[PDB]
């Protein structure tokens, strides 16, 4: 209800490996990017270019 | 590598993984194929 999350929040992609989570979260990352502001995305087991 | 699990006994908790990790990291900087079989956690 209201079309998204709350901004100054904190949302938990929980999952298994193979179920899509670093897609999602880059999914956030761009649409934060389309909209002019800047995301950060730390990695902790995948090369940005391989990302 | 066959197999990856053999060395789960012979180290800690931090220490196997940071091997594994250590080894991963090498042949992807080389550009190397990395097949690695086990027997998965975070892996
Ligand atoms: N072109 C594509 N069409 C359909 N599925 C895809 C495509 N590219 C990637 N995937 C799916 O994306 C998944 C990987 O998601 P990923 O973000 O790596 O999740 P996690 O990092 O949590 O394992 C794979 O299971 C794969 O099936």
């Amino acid at each position: 209800a209201g079309g998204g999350f709350f901004r100054g929040s904190s949302i938990l992609v929980s999952g298994v490996a193979g179920a899509g989570k670093s897609s999602l979260a880059a999914h956030f990352a761009a649409a934060a990017c389309a909209r002019g502001e800047r995301a950060m995305y730390f990695s902790f087991e995948e090369a940005a270019d391989q990302a | 590598l066959d197999p990856i699990s053999a060395f789960t006994e012979s180290g800690d908790r931090l220490e196997v993984q940071s091997m594994l990790l250590r080894i991963v990291d090498f042949l992807k900087n080389r550009g190397i194929t990395g097949i690695f079989t086990h027997l998965d956690a975070g892996l």
